[PDB]
């Protein structure tokens, strides 16, 4: 099906069953559906802790380099994830949202102290 | 730099050309 | 003011006009317009030309208004522009150049120095300072400052419209102070730096009583803050400067009855948080106002003399020297329309070569 | 940032400000 | 095998390229506003909150320069946004403008100037953008020295940056394999990539324009 524009996107395919989410680390044509055709499979992408408390995550550095030099973008979550991989820099969205979440932390301690 | 034209002698177009036309003569 | 020398219109008069009947033109303009298509800046200036009634006159500014809102608008011609000025002086139509001056967005009037001067002379002959003080205004929106001649003379109607009127309406206040600012920074004599001082005095006026942006909205002022601190600059510069210079004592006086009644008595905010209000530092200005003027008339360099007086002594001396060179430009500006002109003819009958072969394609 | 900064954001987004938050703590508190 | 030409969807196509060439609109009609609902007649859009106040309060740029002799060419513009976020002086020398006649007060069209950002300057005049905005404001013809006048502050800036973690790490080892002993460390090089500022001014000559 021809695209008016569009541009190749590595992103995250949602697949899994229901509360059972998994990803696959896509590059596909950004107009695609999400699931849908892809131009190459990346890697992938595991939310669920497993039994030693991991999320997996295979990059295919390689790959995703090359995609990259292509042309490829990089959606936000992929590029958090390659910011926690160290392939990429942390992201200001990473950084900012961690110290948020500290202010927070610090407002409840607060909080629960002052009863 | 700068030009003029001639609100006389003009050459000029017309309104609604009808295109239309041209196709049913066309198929 | 201005000689008759000046006034003058010899020259003009004797440009080559071509002759027509005005409704040849309109017609021929109202053909066109029909037409949609665009009107020729030489054919309105010889519509201007054309002119030889005060009923011409308004049919004249119609068409200009027409032309204005055409593609060509951007061809105007200076020597129209005093053409139209000229023969509004000539049939007395004087209110309908000063209309459409008014109105140059909507007809395009930008009149040279020398025109300014002309139609300002011209009121101050007919005594009408009323519409002087107008013409004064729209020179100063239009930032045409750019000769001692107008510079005299919008300084001249100022002062005589200031003695002549004593209530004030804060635009009013704004008009004056910008038209005196303006011309003030130009004149590097004591009567410019009392003109800069008095306009400097009402422009903080206003800001601190309606708004900065109420000052400089539209207006050819600056936007950053501290009128009053410019105006206790320039009396430290005159302070500091050759005693020769000296501030006229009704302006420092009414500096210091601005100060005065200010220390006595949808919303947004233009001015960082951290830097402090004019309403905050009025005690300061004050104080500081207080200290410059008593330094001041310790100086001597305060001049008691009224600042009409003193402006008409400026007039009657440097003003045939700055009438005789505004002459000899007016007549460099009057061979260089003459031959813009013929150009103008050069590329109309250039054009109209081709423009014969409209059909002859055909 | 400079506290020139801050007054130039506060006067861009006047009326739509948030409580000015300083330096974040050194390290996650862990919540006794 | 062979197609039934779509003689219909040629017509079409034709005809209404021809209807959109020949009924363009104006550029006073497509940036008209109401400043009562602030929203743009053509197409009844009301504009974002941000921009209520501006709209209101300020003026644009033909809207300017109909009060200018030849539009104000050849002199320095300002825009409001710019003021406000930069303490450096920003704006263009406006040295060709072309404005729409068909507008009652000529306060709508297009200019060309030499942009200055930051008090750096260009090569070269183009084609403005945001003309139709109302964040712009006039530089008085005094006053113009005094405003435009900028200093070259220092300009120096780092050379390269190092690389991520992991890269690092992979450069390095590459490196080794390949017996690179070379204990220096691995930098990315920023001085080619030329940073700008996201209110930079872009390319008018590429930007679209409205349809009705």
């Amino acid at each position: 099906k021809a695209y008016r524009g569009g541009h190749l996107t590595i992103r995250l395919a949602l697949g899994g069953c229901t509360n059972r989410p998994f990803y696959r680390i896509v590059a596909a044509h950004n107009k695609c559906p999400r699931d849908g055709r892809f131009v190459e499979q990346l890697g992938s992408y595991d939310p669920l802790p497993n039994s030693h408390g991991e999320k997996l995550v295979a990059l295919n550095l390689d790959r995703i380099r090359h995609w990259i030099g292509c042309g490829a973008h990089l959606s936000k979550p992929m590029e958090k994830l390659l910011g926690l991989a160290g392939f990429f820099p942390l992201h200001p969205m990473m950084i900012t949202n961690a110290e948020r979440l500290r202010r927070k932390r610090a407002r409840e301690v607060l909080l629960a102290s002052q009863k | 730099q700068e030009r003029f034209l001639f609100p006389e002698y003009i050459l000029d177009p017309e309104p609604q050309p009808t295109r239309e036309k041209q196709l049913q003569e066309l198929q | 003011l201005l000689s008759s020398a000046y006034v003058d219109s010899h020259k003009w008069e004797a440009r080559e006009k071509e002759h027509y009947c005005l409704a040849d033109l309109a017609s021929l303009m109202d053909k066109t317009f029909e037409r949609k298509l665009p009107v020729s800046s030489l054919t309105i200036s010889r519509l201007i030309d054309n002119i030889s009634s005060r009923e011409e006159i308004d049919h004249a500014e119609y068409y200009l208004y027409k032309f204005r809102h055409s593609p060509n608008c951007w061809y105007l011609r200076n020597w129209t522009i005093h053409t139209w000025i000229r023969q509004c002086l000539k049939y007395d139509a004087q209110d309908k150049a000063l209309y459409t001056l008014v109105n140059k967005v909507q007809y395009g009037i930008f009149p040279d120095n020398f025109t300014f001067n002309l139609l300002m002379d011209s009121f101050i002959k007919k005594e009408n300072y009323k519409d002087a003080l107008s013409v004064v205004f729209e020179v100063m929106m239009q930032e045409a400052f750019e000769v001692p001649s107008t510079q005299l003379l919008s300084l001249y109607v100022l002062f005589h419209c200031l003695a002549k009127k004593t209530d004030f309406s804060w635009e009013e206040e704004r008009n004056f102070g910008a038209s005196l600012l303006l011309p003030g920074l130009k004149q590097k004599n004591s009567v410019g730096f009392s003109s800069q001082l008095y306009g400097y005095a009402l422009l903080g006026k206003v800001e601190l009583q309606q708004g900065l942006r109420a000052v400089y909205h539209n207006m050819p002022l600056i936007w950053k803050p501290g009128y009053l601190d410019r105006a206790l600059q320039v009396m430290e510069k005159v302070a500091a400067s050759p005693e020769d210079i000296k501030l006229c004592r009704e302006a420092l006086d009414v500096l210091g009855a601005v100060l005065k009644a200010l220390t006595s008595a949808e919303k947004l905010v233009e001015q960082l948080d951290i830097e402090e209000t004019e309403q905050s530092k009025l005690p300061q200005y004050l104080e500081r106002f207080k200290a410059l003027h008593s330094k001041l008339q310790a100086l001597g360099k305060i001049e008691s003399e009224g600042l009409l007086s003193l402006t008409t002594q400026l007039v009657k001396e440097k003003l045939s020297t700055c009438e005789a060179e505004d002459i000899a430009t007016y007549e460099q500006n009057l061979q260089q329309w003459h031959l813009d002109l013929v150009q103008l003819i050069q590329r109309e009958q250039q054009q109209r070569e081709q423009a014969k072969q409209e059909y002859q394609a055909q | 940032p400079p506290e020139r900064e801050l007054s130039r954001l506060r006067r861009l987004y006047q009326g739509h400000l948030q409580e000015e938050s300083g330096p974040p703590p050194e390290s996650m508190p862990k919540m006794p | 095998k062979k197609v039934r030409p779509r003689l219909i969807a040629e017509l079409a196509r034709r005809v209404r390229a021809l209807r959109e060439q020949l009924n363009r609109p104006r550029d006073s009609q497509l940036y008209a506003v109401d400043y009562e609902t602030l929203t743009r007649p053509f197409s009844g859009r009301r504009l974002p909150v941000r921009a209520w106040a501006d709209v209101r309060r300020e003026s644009r740029l033909l809207q300017l320069l109909g009060r200018l002799p030849l539009f104000g060419l050849g002199r320095l513009v300002t825009r409001k946004s710019w003021l406000w976020q930069h303490d450096e002086p920003c704006y263009w020398r406006l040295t060709r403008v072309r404005p729409d006649y068909t507008a009652q007060n000529l306060d709508h069209g297009k200019a060309w100037g030499i942009l200055t950002f930051k008090g750096k300057t260009e090569s070269e005049a183009r084609e403005i953008e945001h003309v139709m905005y109302h964040d712009w404001r006039l530089v008085p013809k005094h006053e113009e020295e005094a405003f435009t006048a900028f200093t070259p502050a220092p300009e120096d800036s780092l050379a390269s940056v190092p690389y991520p973690p992991l890269l690092r790490a992979m450069i390095i080892a590459e490196r080794q394999k390949n017996g690179d002993t070379s204990t220096e460390e691995p930098m990315l090089n920023v001085q080619r990539i030329r940073m700008e500022p996201w209110d930079y001014p872009a390319k008018q000559e590429d930007k679209g324009r409205a349809k009705g």
